[PDB]
């Protein structure tokens, strides 16, 4: 997909506000490459895993999947969504009555 | 042909091997439970916020509230106490699961040596404990599953007594016989400990005899226990739906509607293309932060109830189907081995006569056809009347058809909807039972294959060819797939009913006149969310609103219409297409490779194509049904007025 | 389903069948004409409106038979003209059916050598007939010249339109009909002085000529659909189409005037009980609706004709491969596929190019979706919004955007995807490289299984490949429908309530607000469908047909066969129990080839039964773009 930058230069488009025009085709090509690369990784890894799994893999499969989901939740707190959605004044409004109170405001 | 889904097959495993596998699974399950408990920490004991309300933990939560854990508190100190208890119990689960995994590995290797005392414990002969085993059994179950039911029930009694003790000491629930309050589950745990200890000692002194399973327990006992526990799981789902709707559970489930949740993937406050964090919708919350979803509008109580109930229900139905399939596999094994004529028990001898099989399957087919035709005619006639085609108003529809007053006790608002729900459940049960009976009886030879001289010689053979213009999908595996596809309808009915939908008609609530007048003529204090077809339109509002649910929607749909490719009769076309693909990839030769491309493009076997097709079909269907049950309850207790007075 | 096989019919049988069919077409044309007369000359209320007649109406307005005028007397005069023309169609169709029966049944008087309009039939064609098809191309062209000349003289004499050659009026149709008569006459006279040389269709040729002509007609129909979509959008055609937006239409099955239950009350006053409620044409965009119906009908009919032409050509190819005629065809249309190495090259190249472009466009679509839903923290600035048709290609599209790029790439990918199966039909009809490697040849146009071997061999036959071609072209036809109905095919959820879903209009600065993304299009069209009971009934019936197709699609025919044996035993036992010795009613289960036939029939039928609802609900595309979400 080395030609994406060229066609971006040849197309007449207005970039998104306050976003670099140079990196936009880079972003889109990175997304396309990521999608194709992750699909290929999934296909190849599962093709190799079908043949690599055995009775000696009994110690690996459950625990490895556990590790995957463990770091998945850890990422859910680490990089993806951090916090309890604290209110800017500082709160964790859990009671719906407070939600009506701030719908009044 | 040993595939990657046959390496863990029980035929290659011993009793100790499956013991080790079960213990490794229990430990891994404990580790996963620790993950979930950590995921439920709303405020970290460090003094910091917590995790964003995973569906796993949102399901786990009310049960934790039933215990001393997980207070329904907006107060930060008490919520920190909830987090502390959750984290401590998660660490305890982690430790116990680690020890369980260690024991499972020891039993997988058949290496049972105690580090403190250098002795080897024989799996066939031992004492359960130093003195307790000599007190009760004086030995070990002699490597026969029937002799183990006693000790197994004794162990279950021990576990019940331990649960009572844990509730008494750590969780602080004193047993009293008041069954409305929480502090009787421990009293009933003690009662069950007594009852199951009595049953265990009786079964140890007098082992029940069903000699079919003992020989090849690995499949016969597996099938019987799996079907039994599938029905047990269905019963547990029904009991859960009834109980979670009771006022006794209300302090632990209705309060879930009172409190709001910040879910992972729930839509965030949207910033603009130019947000100078040095324009933002909902500025009070921080940028890209999850907007609270109110439980009262979301119906989180019934959403969690539905998730639990349908999880257990579908797991039970799948377990029933798998039990029937594995029993069919065992029956095919003994049919090829000649042991089918030698079983000598009622569970086989009654089905040994092919005419009895014909009578049973014909009765099931007749009941299924009659009930299905009746209920389907009712549904389509209601649809016709409400859409007014052929000049029929809803006065001609089946609104009069309520459940019988004697049978009305088990419904909230008696209506045609409950009638159609019950009839559809019975019809789908018999519909799947047609294929389950086919697996049970026709594992080797159908009456047609008795008349036409063919016999099924494998559990995963594709077919028998184009002879007689047919032979597709007569393998017990393919009958299992058909049973699963047929029970998809029943499971869908279950989900739509528990979520709230008019199953008696198809388009209920559409801008048509007599579709809106259904509630006016039916006298219902409940306004069902919508009809069968209008259910998607009414319940995808939230699924579209939430980006995460939309992502699940897309992925499930992709999975389904990829299942399409392997479900159809196209394997030969795909094989020749793959050969063409291989030939052009070899044509990458003379494209300046100088590399022998030894990559034949693979195409799944039909026995594997149906496997993948059913797995993806079920997976997409119920990945989407998860969104059905995660859209919300959205049932308002307000009857609809007639469009015209 | 093979009862009118070409090998069973002679040439005169084909002539008779075609004549009978043209007569019945005239009869149904009269049926539509009398089905569209708004007010009778009787004065009584007439037929409300039909999608048949709403499709036909712009043509009648162009021809002056029917008018869009708002005067009751004008509509009565239009109805009188419609009835006159319908009677003319009835009578001429009756005559055509009479000829069809006199030609299907060989009773006349010389079909091998005859005279056609002998007074000048000796001037043209030397007073003799067209002995063979190559000699028949000439007289066929001259007959079409006579048809064009007849249209011209009828338009001048009866419809009273001028020969003015300006291309912005019906007088253009008159002038160009005369010009086409002249051109067809020239082509026919040349062909009579020199018959063509494509010998493959001059031997036993019924199936071969039929296949090639059906493929040509299918491509002609696709071209006609594109041409009609462009022209019906042109302002010159606007007087005949855009007035559909300015008029109201009462269509059957619309929400009736809703009655009460204590009524001797009604919803709307002065409109009687159970009366079809009025609809405004501006809300439906009835001009776009009608052109969508016509264009998509032509497009799908062309696609199906191409697929069936390829299938019948494959039938003929198998025939000439079985009797050894394949290896001695001097026509280049066989020499380019006879080597069986160019076949592999062609199919592999088509597969690879289809794979590359389809993977590219699918990746673009899913990335647009991901940037839409902010999955994995992707903003809308990470999407392919820079990606547009080039200014060189921009003249093809109005309001150029990623939507048009994805539409073009998707339609090309779908064309190549169906072309994979079409080429498989075209080349591997008797010999396939795999089946040459396996040592097993094929001998029938419908052999479904050939047994479970090498994992299974389902769906190799020519007929099964036709079914697969139709299945894969369903996606291309859906793309066409969703583009002509205004759906945003570039992404999956556009205009949906979510983050950065409206933002497209603020990002691409579009002058046309498209309807919805792929998955939000169903919702935004069913919001209007569910009002109509007729469209709802079509919706449910189409889905019913679609899922009943799966009972014969799946690899389950043998299970159905043993279940039918069980059902037969049950029925016999029960009918012998409650009734005396009645033994009958074997349960018929379709064979696997016929199972695929029925499955494709139901699948296509339902799918496009529902696509009709997509194209008939309304356009519902606004020119005002969505605001930024900010
Ligand atoms: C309700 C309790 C159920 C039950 C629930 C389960 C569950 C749940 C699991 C097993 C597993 C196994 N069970 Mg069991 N099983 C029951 C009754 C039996 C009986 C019997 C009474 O005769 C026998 C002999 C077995 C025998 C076995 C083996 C096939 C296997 C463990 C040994 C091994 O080391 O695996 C070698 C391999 C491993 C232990 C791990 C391999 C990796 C992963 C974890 C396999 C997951 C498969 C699948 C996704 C499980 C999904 C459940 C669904 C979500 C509903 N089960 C009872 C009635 N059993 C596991 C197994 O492997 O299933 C195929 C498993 O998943
Ligand atoms: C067992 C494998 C895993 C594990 C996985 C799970 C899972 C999975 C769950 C819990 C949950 C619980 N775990 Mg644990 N947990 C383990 C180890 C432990 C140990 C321990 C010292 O071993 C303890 C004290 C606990 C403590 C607890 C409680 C905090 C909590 C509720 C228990 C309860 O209601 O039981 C009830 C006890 C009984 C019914 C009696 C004992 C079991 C009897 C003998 C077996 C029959 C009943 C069976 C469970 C249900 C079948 C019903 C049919 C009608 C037959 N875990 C190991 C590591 N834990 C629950 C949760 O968090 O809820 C939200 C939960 O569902
Ligand atoms: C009731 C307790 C258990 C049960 C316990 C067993 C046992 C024990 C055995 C089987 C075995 C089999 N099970 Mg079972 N099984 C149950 C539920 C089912 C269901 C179902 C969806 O209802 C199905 C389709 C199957 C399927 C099958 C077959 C694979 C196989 C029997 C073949 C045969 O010839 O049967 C012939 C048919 C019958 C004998 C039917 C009649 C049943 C009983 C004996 C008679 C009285 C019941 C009466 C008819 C119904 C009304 C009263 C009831 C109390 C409701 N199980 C429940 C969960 N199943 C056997 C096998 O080999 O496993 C591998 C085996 O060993
Ligand atoms: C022969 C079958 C039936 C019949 C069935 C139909 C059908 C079906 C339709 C009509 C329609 C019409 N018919 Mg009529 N009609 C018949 C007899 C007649 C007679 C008569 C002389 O009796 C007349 C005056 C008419 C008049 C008319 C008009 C009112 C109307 C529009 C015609 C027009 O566009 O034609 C223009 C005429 C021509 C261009 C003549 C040449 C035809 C060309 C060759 C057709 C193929 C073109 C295509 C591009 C392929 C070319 C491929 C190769 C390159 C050559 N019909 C008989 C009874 N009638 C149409 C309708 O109602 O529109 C809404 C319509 O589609
Ligand atoms: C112009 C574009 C096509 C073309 C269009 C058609 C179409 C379209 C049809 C035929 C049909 C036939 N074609 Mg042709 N035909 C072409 C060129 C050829 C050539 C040639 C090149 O010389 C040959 C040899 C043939 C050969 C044949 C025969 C196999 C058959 C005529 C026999 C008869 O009984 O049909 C008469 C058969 C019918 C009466 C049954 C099928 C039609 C329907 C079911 C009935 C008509 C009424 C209709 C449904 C009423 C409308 C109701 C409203 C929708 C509400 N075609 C080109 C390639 N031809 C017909 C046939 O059935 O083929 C199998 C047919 O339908
Ligand atoms: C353009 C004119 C016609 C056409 C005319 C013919 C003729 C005539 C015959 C067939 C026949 C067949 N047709 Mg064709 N066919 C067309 C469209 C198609 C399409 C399609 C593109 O979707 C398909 C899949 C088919 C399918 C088939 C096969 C069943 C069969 C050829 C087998 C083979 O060996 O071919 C090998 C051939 C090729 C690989 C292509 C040959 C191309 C020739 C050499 C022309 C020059 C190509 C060049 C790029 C064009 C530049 C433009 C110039 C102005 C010429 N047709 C169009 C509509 N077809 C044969 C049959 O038996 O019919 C029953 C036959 O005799
Ligand atoms: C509503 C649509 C459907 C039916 C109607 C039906 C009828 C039927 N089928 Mg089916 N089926 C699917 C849908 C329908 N299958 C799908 C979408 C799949 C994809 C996986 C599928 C798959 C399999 C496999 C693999 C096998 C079967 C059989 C089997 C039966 C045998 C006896 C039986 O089940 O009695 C129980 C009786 C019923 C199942 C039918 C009662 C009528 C009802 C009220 C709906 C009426 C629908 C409609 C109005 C009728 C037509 C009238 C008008 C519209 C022109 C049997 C009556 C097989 C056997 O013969 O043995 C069981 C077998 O092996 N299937
Ligand atoms: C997303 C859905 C689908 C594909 C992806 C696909 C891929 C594919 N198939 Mg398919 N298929 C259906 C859906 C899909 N079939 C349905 C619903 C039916 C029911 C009728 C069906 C049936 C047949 C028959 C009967 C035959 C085939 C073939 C054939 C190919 C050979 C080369 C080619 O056509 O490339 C053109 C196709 C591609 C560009 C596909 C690769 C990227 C893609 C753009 C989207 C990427 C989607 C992604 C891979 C999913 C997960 C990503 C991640 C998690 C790993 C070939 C690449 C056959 C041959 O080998 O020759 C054509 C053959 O005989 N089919
Ligand atoms: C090179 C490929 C370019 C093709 C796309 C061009 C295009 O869309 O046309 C350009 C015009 C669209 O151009 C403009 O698009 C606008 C979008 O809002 C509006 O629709 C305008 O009216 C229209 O003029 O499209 C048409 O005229 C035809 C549309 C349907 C496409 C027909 C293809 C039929 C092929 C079917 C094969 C299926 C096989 C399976
Ligand atoms: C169109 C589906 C055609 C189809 O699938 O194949 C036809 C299939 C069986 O048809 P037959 O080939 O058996 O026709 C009777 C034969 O004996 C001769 O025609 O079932 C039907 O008849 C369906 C009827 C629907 C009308
Ligand atoms: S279609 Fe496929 S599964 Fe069915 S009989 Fe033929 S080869 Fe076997
Ligand atoms: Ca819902
Ligand atoms: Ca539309």
């Amino acid at each position: 997909g080395a030609l994406f930058f060229s066609v971006s230069f040849l197309t007449g488009y207005i970039p998104a506000p306050n976003h670099s025009a140079i990196l936009t085709p880079l972003r889109s090509f990175m997304g396309w490459f990521l999608l194709i690369f992750c699909a290929s990784i999934i296909i190849m890894g599962l093709g190799k895993m079908s043949s690599a799994i055995s009775d000696k893999w009994f110690l690996s499969f459950p625990l490895s999947i556990f590790v995957i989901v463990m770091v998945m939740f850890l990422s859910l707190r680490v990089y993806w969504e951090k916090g309890r959605t604290t209110t800017v004044d500082g709160k964790y409004i859990r009671t719906t009555a407070e939600l009506k109170e701030f719908l009044n405001k | 042909s040993t595939k990657w889904y046959q390496i863990f097959d029980t035929e290659k495993l011993d009793d100790e091997q499956v013991v080790g596998g079960h213990l490794a699974l229990l430990g891994v399950l404990g580790f996963i439970m620790g993950i979930y408990y950590i995921s439920g920490i709303q405020v970290f004991p460090w003094g910091a916020p917590g995790f964003h309300d995973n569906w796993f933990y949102l399901t786990i939560k009310p049960r934790m509230v039933s215990l001393g854990i997980d207070t329904y508190s907006t107060k930060t100190a008490d919520l920190e106490a909830a987090g502390a208890r959750l984290l401590g119990w998660a660490a305890f689960h982690f430790l116990v699961g680690s020890v369980l995994i260690f024991g499972g590995w020891r039993h997988w290797t058949h290496n049972l040596t105690n580090p403190f005392t250098g002795r080897c414990g024989n799996f066939r002969d031992f004492r359960f404990l130093g003195k307790f085993g000599d007190v009760v059994f004086n030995g070990t179950s002699a490597k026969s599953y029937k002799e183990a039911l006693g000790p197994h029930a004794v162990y279950m009694s021990l576990l019940f007594l331990g649960w009572g003790i844990v509730m008494w000491a750590i969780l602080g629930f004193a047993p009293i016989p008041d069954f409305q309050t929480i502090n009787s589950e421990t009293f009933m745990s003690f009662v069950f400990a007594v009852i199951f200890f009595a049953l265990g000692i009786y079964w140890w002194n007098n082992p029940p005899n069903a000699a079919i399973h003992l020989n090849d327990d690995m499949k016969a006992a597996f099938s019987v226990h799996l079907t039994a526990i599938g029905y047990i799981n269905i019963a547990l789902g029904c009991i859960a739906f009834v109980a979670f709707q009771q006022p006794s559970f209300a302090p632990y489930y209705k309060e879930l509607d009172k409190l709001v949740f910040y879910l992972y993937g729930e839509p965030f406050n949207r910033v603009s293309f130019n947000f100078v964090e040095q324009a933002k919708e909902f500025a009070d919350f921080p940028a890209y932060a999850i907007l609270p979803k109110s439980g009262e509008a979301f119906g989180m109580a019934r959403v969690v109830t539905n998730l639990i109930v349908f999880n257990h229900i579908i797991c039970g139905v799948l377990y029933v189907f798998a039990g029937v399939y594995h029993g069919g596999q065992y029956l095919l094994k003994i049919q090829l081995n000649g042991m089918y004529n030698q079983i000598k028990s009622i569970w086989i001898t009654k089905g040994r006569d092919q005419e009895v099989q014909v009578k049973i399957l014909g009765t099931v087919m007749a009941l299924c056809f009659a009930t299905m035709l009746s209920v389907y005619a009712v549904i389509v006639w209601n649809t016709i009347c409400e859409l007014n085609i052929f000049g029929t108003n809803i006065t001609m529809s089946f609104y009069w058809l309520k459940p019988l007053p004697i049978f009305q006790w088990m419904f909230a608002d008696p209506s045609i909807n409950d009638w159609v729900m019950a009839h559809v459940i019975t019809a789908g049960s018999l519909f799947s039972l047609i294929a389950l009976v086919r697996i049970a009886f026709f594992a080797h030879t159908s009456p047609l294959w008795d008349d036409l001289g063919l016999k099924k010689n494998s559990y995963s053979f594709p077919c028998l060819g184009p002879v007689y213009g047919g032979t597709c999908g007569v393998s017990i595996q393919d009958q299992l797939w058909f049973a699963m596809l047929w029970g998809i309808k029943g499971l869908s009915a279950v989900c739509w009913y528990i979520d709230g939908a008019w199953i008696a008609s198809m388009m209920y609530g559409v801008p048509a006149a007599d579709a809106k007048a259904w509630d006016s003529i039916a006298h219902l204090h409940h306004h069902y969310t919508s009809g069968i077809f209008y259910y998607f339109w009414t319940e995808t509002v939230t699924i579209f609103s939430s980006s995460h649910l939309s992502t699940i929607l897309m992925i499930g749909h992709l999975v389904w219409f990829i299942s399409f490719a392997v479900w159809f009769e196209d394997r030969g076309s795909r094989l020749e297409g793959a050969d063409i693909q291989t030939r052009t990839i070899r044509w990458l030769g003379k494209k300046f490779l100088n590399r022998d491309v030894n990559f034949r493009f693979p195409v799944l076997t039909i026995s594997d194509s149906k496997l993948a097709g059913t797995f993806l079909y079920f997976g997409g269907t119920f990945m989407l049904v998860f969104l059905f049950l995660a859209n919300g309850f959205y049932q308002t207790n307000s009857p609809l007025p007639p469009p015209v007075s």
